[PDB]
């Protein structure tokens, strides 16, 4: 009798939920704060560095932000090894689009393509969940730019300004009460440290605990650009000049 | 869990107590085997005893097919200590191993690598929870391609080392004792010695090791000696005539 | 706590008990068989007035001589007619003439009892917990059966299946006779299913099926049919 | 042979003094002699100091380059850095090879920099060269491939100069590839010549035969 | 023991195999078979277990090939599972050699085949045992249990209530050898009427009976015939 | 115990494997066989006394000694189907042995493969292990007599006459009381009868004729298996019987 | 049946990669100091007795040329990771004709390890890894952990006592630092964290510095740097 | 025969020429792409 | 691989794993579903955070090919698994026949779906129940409801999700048989504001022809909330 042994993962609860999802669900508001934002200009997806130690190469080390393809970027909120895991199937199923369409997949379609996965984990067989939630920003000519939330269940939700992972609640409650319909790519630069101050309980930002990228889409090409301490400091000098 | 000792899984201090289950499992057969390791030879001795288990010892056994000593080639051999079963399953693996290897690369593994390989198949046991772990630790001699002796040993945990004399058994420490002793008297003599001379010495430091660690009097139908050096790279097993004749001298110098 | 295939201290399977534990539920059915052919008919638990009433048939066609009632969890019932439907077809593609009704009996007691794997492939993971009483004609003339979940099929004169089985059986054991003619047949099953029903037997609370021997050929009683039926039916007593 | 002739098809590398240089033909055939197209381009670019002239069967070459692509757009995103040549052609050449038997009718060139580092960075020219099975061929002056290999090897050993600027070697290439397309029959109806320099690139367009 | 039974492959402290013996258990609860037979025929009567009363009596006795037939007792999926894999063998042997299957093979397939089911913890064990009743140079009654093993016998009872029916056999068996056809007839109908409580009587319609002899191949008694003897059997009983 | 003895798979803390050990219980409750080896043969005899009660068993229908190439005995104490099953087995392998080298498999290297394969069901947490033990023997004129018993766990040991199942103590006592490498077959079938009378409570002068298997491969039989005749087995257990009824 | 023997739990945590931490964390320490033109990975080899070869014992192995590796934890499962990782680095030759490149080795030996959490019917691995390396792209130091997340650093320790080694290497680590001052660390900090006294049969040391081949020091370059 | 007789074991009843016509049709045709090289005439006198 | 029976039969003849499904599908969101002569109307309610959350992208009224339209209630990732197989069935069996798949077809896959994954070792019940809207192949309009145990059953008028009792009782009240599209519409919103908020955004209205499916303006949904208001207010 291996049963014994067996936990039942993907199995139904009395209330009609599943406990490893929910749990999955705990680990990623356990995790650290990433907020994303819909400007004119593009998507701006921010992060909050967890301190390990000051021997770290902080340079050129992105942990919590990651490109998917040319249009499409995202961030994690969860558990890093399991995020990496479904961040190389997404730069898969993106390349196996262009190379079955010859043109760039649909952000939403990439979206739909890495939730089936996550849903499927939490259907079929009896291995435990993925622990790790995702912002995913990108630009398409259908859509536009699109920002979009992916959870453990597979579920996603299309958003115009969002935060995931620990006190989101202060995260959102900023963007709710600042972010705007037209926003230039320095003011939402701005909000987004504004909320990463809020979430952190803080009001100087340090440089050295933030992660800031940003998606456009100039000159008919999709630029991401993933702002160093420098940049990130110029912004920080700027925003303590707002307030 | 509530498992986490029946299972290979992590226990919350971080240990794997299968593992140390299947040590103690092998410590409980109360057989002894020594190895040891001379210039040019090395030697395993054993006891010709059957592993205590379930069945005793009957007079109509045949003694002589008691042997916890292999060959896994013509030129390596083993000692297997453990629960029978598993010893037999242990020496097929190490076998068939030794053969892929002639085969895939043309030239007779050493004792290293057939150890490494033993060690390599024996994690997967370690790691993976419907498979039981073999409780079988097992010493290798052989004779490398540089013509040194090579000596080693592995364990249930997936653990192999080269030793310069090793001993499966009860007790170690005092055994570790015992040996180290031995190999600095060893050492302290200075003169060289002749091929000849060497494996003799090889083979009574062994079995006055034995006869130490077991602390009683052992008699030549009791225990089984191989060998291997570079006169004779066969590993083969010397007589129970001269392994009277060894006693005789160390009883008597 | 069990696997499926335990054996429990006195010999049974407990996933088989569960699953008669669930057949005893549904809408209640009565079949009779007579010389001159077999019925089957039923109640409609009409849920409301929203409901479509042809979407919903507690008496499906097997083959064009065998028509089934069912009762316990409808969606199994579904696979299982299905299945029997299925195979039924292929029969008579590789034999080019009608199954017997004992056949097709088999082969669905067959496949309801597939989550055993006693032979090694299997699909099913639990039993069906699903009653049937399938009738038709075959070259013996008319017959009757009755499968369970526990695999057994038997066979009977008149039977009955539902949450009133008891009730119906009851009456149809102290009120059949052998040589009653299909007329009488009708009559005794509506007057079984009038007794057993919680409303008043109607036009639209009852579905009937018959295969004559004559014809051989499953007929879903109309409206027609059916009140002329109650018309002929005596007054409760 | 005779699968190579249905489309025809011919491109063409050449070095400079820190420039290289990519050409190709522009027809688009079938049965061996009807054109269907001409602007059927057989260079690819694959990153700033990557490109790749496939010649041969359009089909396998349309195959070949999104294969590439998928290749290189991986690497790439995975490693945070553009692709190397060097790492480009041995790839080329094992992607080539893993269809031993049943080959991709396509005879490929690798055209680009190789970027060392020391501050500033060099830019050495690559010129590579491949056979269906991605046998490879390491040049330093001149890599041919198409079914005007011959013409184009007589024209490139004729006149090929050593570290030339982009000028010279775009007239040079231009010539080599004009004179070899004139005298093939399956090949021509346009030539395409870009000019690799570390800091542009230049595309031309030839006003060339179209019989 | 309520720790040892939950699996099919667990020993108890005792060595013992509950899942299977709970398999045999099953076969407890069915309808009594008896088995005979002389020198030349094996005579199989049975109980057949009728539900109500518009209810036909179910099938006890049933045909393997042209000199096999069997008997059975427990769960009525797992007999005709066994069934048809002993009537595809016996069929199957015919085609590929022309000949009829050893009874003896036969039944040590159907025992592995039993014993396959009791090695994993993905299966269990058939809730059936078979009484083979065949005629392959002389008469044979074997019995195979749901644990794999086969054994064989010169007269055979299972099912409810038949140690009645063994005591019986175990009282006459002497008579059997030398017995004629009708002589073993009766002595089987008197069987089953011993294991038969009193209240219940043998009729055509609950009773099975079958022969399968020298030149007799495996022929279930018709209706007249079995009236006659069970008439036989009442009246001698009277005496 | 405490929850290590419900799988095959685990050690306990001090490094047993309790299903083994009770499979080892449930051979011991089993039916008693013997092996010996003779001056000019070895004889295997099956005392099979739990059928005592089974008075309708076809008379010496039940036998658990078989042979591999008509030259090896192999007898059984367990689980009829699992000795069936290693049996089978170990015909395999010498249909495998003759089909690959054209030669009878060596009797050492079928009881090791029996070995292996009987321990290969003790290491997972999904397969029963087999309860049954095992004992393989062979003779001819140059190498005398090789007997084998194979025990559950997979252990092979060489004896020179060996008893299994119930009763088994005092059936070895019996046995070691006389050396039997100079005794012929024939004259230990007495020996043996009387031992079975004096051991086996069950057994009397009436069932020993039917519920006793008696085997050998010896001269008489050209070193090939045979049972041993009713001619040959019935003055022997005459004389053991009124022998033992002398005392 | 394979399941997942690794779950979440109420509070949201994996025990069981906890555990396997746990194993780390008890076993024998590991370091290893990006230096200016340099990497070394030093650990603490001790002899359990006089009798075993040290020779034998291999904790700091060669995946390839300019890339090392050292492990705290289980030396079966460092084994087993190593045998993988240098199937990876000559499946990566085949492929680009070059050698591989360090990140792109830590990511498939993460995400081998990562498996390891997540498939049925197996437990995590019970180490971290501490690789070392040279490219183009200069000298890499990653940790990689059982749950297989991989960390990039100027320096590190796993194993015993690692925040104290670790405090006591920060206070004493400048990125500038030479390959012979991050020798010096390095036998600095395995001697502070040890108990007793060192010597060069205790400590193993590899070196990658000046695109130079990966090369693990012998007893006599050992000795003579504890001379200081 | 063998499948006649399997019919027989099963549906408990004799096939008639009709019935055994389409099996010994359904037999053939599994082998259409590597047919038996025999000409068969079937034979026999039905129910009528 | 996994093959574990997850829905097995509880002592007392039950499925404790559809019943969990069936409180996943209570758990769900509210849909409406009328039925008219030639045409359908669905509702369904939605759920956005103001000013953050992109209304467009969630959509539980959703399109399985030129005719049939679906909506649904319980998870929204099982949903879209769900929805997936059945346009790709949808294609398959327009590929297989050479015409489109009808409603009752699509209907009859989807519960046999359902049941398929209440009946397989090691997989879950899907906890969704769907209302599908179609044409039959004589071109008649019918409406389906499935639900996670896999029964089906055609209906005139149906909801399903939250309080679905509360808006069944209210359409067994209020509906009549060939009504025109406005009552119909005005008549799915009355339905559904039964239990959902009084919001013109807090609903998705679509209605179904045989040319298309049309989703409702929010300018006309605006107008029929306040007379929805205004009738509210009117009688309290």
């Amino acid at each position: 009798m291996a049963r014994r042994y067996d936990s039942r993962t993907t199995t139904f609860s009395p209330e009609g939920r599943l406990y490893q999802v929910e749990y999955a669900l705990e680990a990623i508001n356990n995790a650290s704060i990433t907020i994303g934002l819909i400007t004119k200009d593009g998507v701006i997806l921010g992060a909050d560095k967890v301190f390990i130690s000051k021997l770290i190469d902080k340079a050129n080390n992105y942990e919590k932000i990651y490109k998917i393809d040319k249009h499409i970027f995202c961030g994690v909120a969860g558990l890093n090894a399991d995020a990496n895991i479904l961040i190389n199937q997404s730069r898969l199923y993106a390349q196996r689009y262009l190379y079955n369409y010859n043109e760039v997949q649909p952000v939403s379609q990439l979206v739909v393509q890495i939730c089936d996965i996550k849903q499927s984990y939490t259907q079929y067989g009896g291995l435990r969940p993925y622990g790790v939630s995702f912002l995913i920003g990108g630009y398409d000519t259908k859509d536009g730019y699109q920002l979009y939330h992916t959870d453990p269940s597979g579920n996603y939700s299309g958003w115009f300004a969002t935060a995931i992972g620990t006190n989101n609640l202060t995260a959102s409650s900023v963007l709710k009460q600042e972010w705007k319909n037209d926003m230039t790519l320095e003011e939402g630069l701005l909000l987004a440290l504004k909320t990463l101050a809020k979430s952190t309980d803080t009001e100087i930002p340090k440089s050295e605990k933030i992660e800031l990228a940003y998606l456009t889409n100039k000159d008919g090409e999709v630029y991401q650009k993933y702002l160093t301490e420098k940049e990130i400091e110029e912004l920080i000098k700027l925003y303590t000049q707002k307030y | 869990s509530m498992y986490d000792r029946h299972l290979t899984i992590f226990s919350p201090d971080g240990n794997l107590y299968q593992i140390e289950y299947a040590i103690k499992a092998v410590k409980n057969t109360n057989i002894t085997s020594v190895g040891v390791k001379g210039e040019n030879c090395a030697v395993i001795i054993s006891q010709k005893k059957m592993a205590t288990q379930y069945i005793s010892q009957d007079k109509l056994l045949d003694y002589n097919n008691i042997t916890n000593i292999y060959n896994i080639t013509d030129e390596i051999g083993c000692s297997m200590v453990g629960m029978p079963g598993d010893c037999l399953s242990m020496v097929y693996k190490a076998r068939s191993e030794a053969s892929e290897f002639l085969y895939s690369n043309g030239y007779n593994v050493n004792a290293e690598t057939l150890c490494r390989n033993i060690c390599d198949k024996i994690q997967v046991y370690t790691q993976h929870a419907y498979m039981r772990l073999h409780a079988c630790s097992g010493m290798i001699i052989g004779i490398d391609e540089n013509n040194k002796p090579e000596l080693f040993k592995f364990d249930p945990s997936g653990f192999c080392a080269g030793y310069r004399a090793c001993v499966i058994g009860n007790k170690e420490q005092e055994s570790i004792s015992v040996l180290e002793r031995l190999l600095e008297k060893r050492k302290k003599k200075i003169q060289q010695e002749t091929i000849d001379e060497d494996i003799r010495n090889t083979t009574i430091l062994a079995i006055e090791a034995l006869q130490t660690i077991l602390a009683f009097d052992l008699k030549a139908s009791e225990i089984e000696v191989a060998i291997v050096s570079t006169k004779n790279r066969n590993f083969t097993q010397i007589s129970e005539k001269e392994i009277d004749n060894y006693l005789t001298y160390i009883a008597e110098r | 706590d069990r696997g499926v295939n335990t054996f429990s201290p006195e010999g049974r399977l407990f996933q088989v008990e569960y699953a008669l534990g669930a057949i005893k539920l549904g809408s209640t059915a009565v079949g009779i068989c007579v010389n001159d052919g077999v019925i089957l008919a039923s109640e409609r638990r009409i849920s409301s007035t929203l409901i479509e009433k042809d979407s919903v048939e507690k008496l499906l066609s097997i083959d064009d001589h065998i028509g089934c009632a069912m009762s316990g969890l409808m969606a199994d019932a579904r696979t299982l007619i299905d299945y029997a439907r299925v195979e039924c077809n292929h029969y008579k593609f590789i034999y080019n003439e009608n199954i017997n009704i004992k056949s097709c009996v088999e082969l669905i007691s067959e496949l309801a009892l597939d989550f055993s794997n006693l032979s090694d492939k299997k699909i099913m993971s639990r039993p069906f917990g699903v009653a049937l009483l399938i009738g038709g004609v075959d070259k013996n003339g008319p017959c009757l059966w009755y499968t369970e979940p526990s695999g057994t099929n038997t066979r009977f004169s008149a039977a009955s299946i539902g949450s009133a089985q008891e009730g119906a059986e009851l009456l149809l054991q102290e009120n059949y006779k052998k040589d009653m003619t299909f007329e009488q047949a009708e009559i005794l099953a509506l007057t079984v299913l009038r007794q057993v029903m919680e409303d008043k037997l109607s036009t639209s609370n009852v579905e009937i099926c018959a295969i004559k021997k004559s014809d051989q050929t499953f007929y879903k009683y109309n409206t027609d049919d059916i009140s002329r039926i109650i018309d002929v039916l005596p007054s409760p007593v | 042979g005779s699968i190579y002739n249905y489309n025809g098809g011919c491109v063409l590398g050449m070095s400079g003094s820190n420039c290289v240089a990519i050409a190709c033909d522009l027809r688009l055939g079938a049965n061996t002699f009807t054109t269907v197209s001409t602007k059927f381009s057989k260079i690819f670019k694959m990153n700033n100091n990557v490109y790749v002239g496939l010649s041969g069967l359009a089909t396998d070459i349309q195959t070949l380059y999104e294969i590439l692509r998928y290749r290189v757009n991986l690497y790439e995103v995975r490693q945070d850095a553009e692709m190397d040549v060097e790492c480009f052609a041995n790839m080329l050449s094992s992607i080539l090879y893993s269809n031993r038997f049943s080959p991709y009718f396509v005879n490929p060139i690798v055209v680009g920099f190789k970027l060392k580092h020391y501050k500033k960075v060099n830019y050495e020219p690559y010129l590579t060269a491949y056979d269906l099975i991605g046998a490879k061929c390491e040049t330093r002056d001149f890599v041919v491939n198409g079914v005007t290999s011959e013409q184009l090897f007589g024209m490139c050993e004729s006149l090929y100069v050593k570290d030339q600027d982009e000028n010279g070697l775009f007239e040079t290439i231009s010539q080599c590839l004009l004179s070899a397309l004139d005298r093939d029959c399956i090949s021509g109806w346009g030539a395409e010549v870009l000019v690799l320099t570390p800091e542009k690139i230049i595309k031309k367009k030839l006003k060339a035969r179209m019989d | 023991r309520n720790l040892y039974d939950t699996d099919n492959i667990i020993y108890s402290p005792e060595g013992r195999l509950y899942q299977v013996e709970y398999a045999s258990e099953a076969i407890k609860q069915g309808t009594c078979a008896v088995a005979i037979k002389s020198k030349d025929y094996v005579v199989v009567s049975g109980l057949k277990k009728c539900i109500s009363k518009l209810s036909f009596p179910q099938e006890k006795i049933f045909k393997i090939d042209d000199y096999i037939g069997i008997s059975m007792s427990g769960i009525t999926s797992d007999a005709k599972v066994l069934t048809k894999f002993m009537q595809n063998e016996c069929l199957s042997h015919k085609f590929l050699y022309n000949e009829n299957i050893n009874i003896e093979s036969l039944v040590r397939s159907v025992a592995d085949k039993y014993q396959k089911n009791t090695q994993k913890s993905s299966k269990r064990a058939f809730g059936v045992g078979l009484m083979i009743a065949a005629y392959h140079n002389e008469p044979c009654i074997f019995e195979t249990r749901p644990n794999g093993s086969y054994f064989e016998y010169d007269a055979l009872s299972f099912g409810a209530r038949s140690h009645a029916s063994k005591t019986y056999l175990e009282k006459n068996l002497h008579l059997f050898e030398e017995c004629s056809l009708e002589e073993l007839i009766l002595h089987c109908l008197k069987a089953l009427k011993c294991s038969l409580s009193s209240e219940s009587e043998l009729t055509i319609s609950n009773t099975a009976l079958a022969v399968v002899g020298k030149n007799h191949p495996w022929q279930e008694i018709s209706s007249l015939q079995l009236e006659e003897y069970l008439s036989k059997v009442k009246m001698d009983a009277e005496q | 115990s405490a929850g290590y003895d419900l799988s095959v798979s685990t050690f306990s803390p001090d490094g047993r494997l309790y299903q083994v050990e009770y499979i080892y219980k449930s051979i011991n409750n089993n039916n008693t066989a013997l092996c010996l080896e003779c001056k000019d043969g070895i004889i295997c005899c099956c005392i099979n006394s739990n059928m005592d009660k089974n008075k309708m068993i076809k008379k010496n229908s039940y036998n658990r000694i078989y042979h591999v190439n008509n030259n090896i005995i192999i007898t059984y104490s367990g689980f009829d189907g699992d000795a069936r099953n290693i049996i089978d087995r170990a015909r395999s392998e010498a249909n495998t042995y003759y089909y690959n080298f054209h030669t009878n498999i060596p009797l050492h290297i079928l009881v090791n493969r029996i070995s292996l394969y009987i321990h290969a069901y003790t290491l997972y947490w999904h397969m029963r292990p087999f309860a049954a033990s095992i004992i393989i023997s062979s003779f001819n004129e140059k190498d005398k007599g090789d007997i084998y018993c194979i025990e559950p766990n997979g252990a092979c040991y060489k004896y020179s006459g060996i008893v299994i199942g119930k009763n088994k103590e005092m059936f070895k006592t019996e046995i070691e009381k006389k050396d039997y490498k100079d005794i012929n077959v024939r004259d230990a079938i007495e020996d043996i009868y009387k031992f079975i009378l004096t051991s086996d409570d069950h057994m009397n002068k009436n069932n020993l004729q039917n519920l006793v298997n008696f085997s050998w491969i010896c001269k008489e039989s050209s070193y090939e298996f045979q049972n041993i005749h009713e001619e040959i087995l019935t003055p022997a257990l005459n004389k053991a019987v009124e022998y033992i009824e002398k005392l | 049946y394979s399941f997942s023997l690794t779950t979440f739990s109420p509070t949201g945590k994996l025990v069981q990669i906890e555990y396997a931490l746990n194993r780390v964390s008890s076993s024998s320490p590991a370091l290893g100091i990006r230096a200016k033109n340099g990497v070394i990975i030093a650990t603490e080899k001790k002899s359990p007795n006089e009798l075993i070869e040290e020779n034998s014992i291999f904790k700091i192995q060669q995946i390839s040329e300019h890339i090392g590796i050292v492990y705290a934890g289980m030396p079966g499962d460092f084994r087993v990771l190593l045998k993988r990782a240098r199937k990876e680095a000559i499946r990566y030759s085949l492929q680009y004709g070059s050698e591989i490149l360090v990140k792109e080795l830590v990511k498939i030996i993460a995400s081998i390890v990562q498996e390891f959490t997540q498939t049925g019917g197996v437990r995590p691995f019970g180490l971290s890894l501490l690789i070392c390396g040279v490219d183009v792209y200069g000298y890499h130091l990653y940790q990689i952990d059982p749950s297989g997340c991989y960390f990039n650093w100027m320096a590190t320790c796993v194993g015993k006592d690692y925040q104290n080694n670790m405090s006591f290497l920060e206070k004493r680590y400048n990125k500038d630092i030479e390959i012979e001052d991050a020798i010096h660390t390095a036998i600095l900090t395995l001697k502070e964290s040890y108990e007793g006294v060192l010597n060069e049969k205790n400590i193993e040391i590899g070196v990658a510095y000046d695109n130079k081949p990966f090369k693990i020091l012998t007893q006599n370059e050992i000795k003579d740097y504890l001379i200081e | 025969q063998k499948k006649i007789q399997l019919f027989v074991l099963e549906h408990s009843h004799y096939p008639d020429i009709h019935v055994i016509d389409r099996l010994l049709c359904v037999i053939l045709y599994s082998r259409r792409f590597f047919p038996y090289y025999a000409f068969n005439i079937l034979a026999g006198v039905d129910e009528n | 691989s996994y093959d574990r029976a997850i829905t097995v039969f509880s002592p007392d003849g039950h499925l404790l794993q559809v019943e969990h499904a069936l409180e996943a599908v209570k758990k769900g969101g509210c849909a409406v579903a009328i039925k008219s002569s030639n045409f359908a109307v669905l509702a369904v309610e939605k759920k956005n955070i103001p000013k953050l959350q992109n209304p467009k992208t969630t959509e539980k009224l959703i399109k399985l090919d030129e005719h049939n339209c679906l909506a649904f209630a319980g998870l929204n990732a099982d949903a879209r698994v769900l929805v997936n197989k059945t346009r790709l069935e949808c294609q398959r069996y327009y590929l297989n026949m050479d015409e489109p798949a009808p409603v009752d077809y699509i209907a009859k896959y989807v519960a046999k779906v359902q049941q398929k994954f209440t009946h397989r070792g090691g997989v879950r019940p899907f906890g969704i129940a769907t209302l599908i809207a179609g044409f039959k192949n004589n071109k008649e309009i019918c409406i389906y409801q499935t639900e996670p145990s896999g029964i089906y059953a055609a209906w005139k008028a149906q909801a399903i999700g939250k309080n679905a009792k509360i808006v069944q009782e209210f359409l067994e009240k209020n509906y009549q048989e060939n009504m025109e599209q406005k009552d119909c519409i005005f008549l799915a919103l009355k339905a559904i504001f039964e239990v959902v908020e009084l919001s013109s955004k807090n609903v998705e209205v679509a209605l179904l022809t045989e040319k298309d499916l049309t989703f409702i303006e929010e300018q006309e949904i605006n107008s029929m909330v306040e007379l929805i208001d205004q009738e509210r207010t009117k009688n309290n």
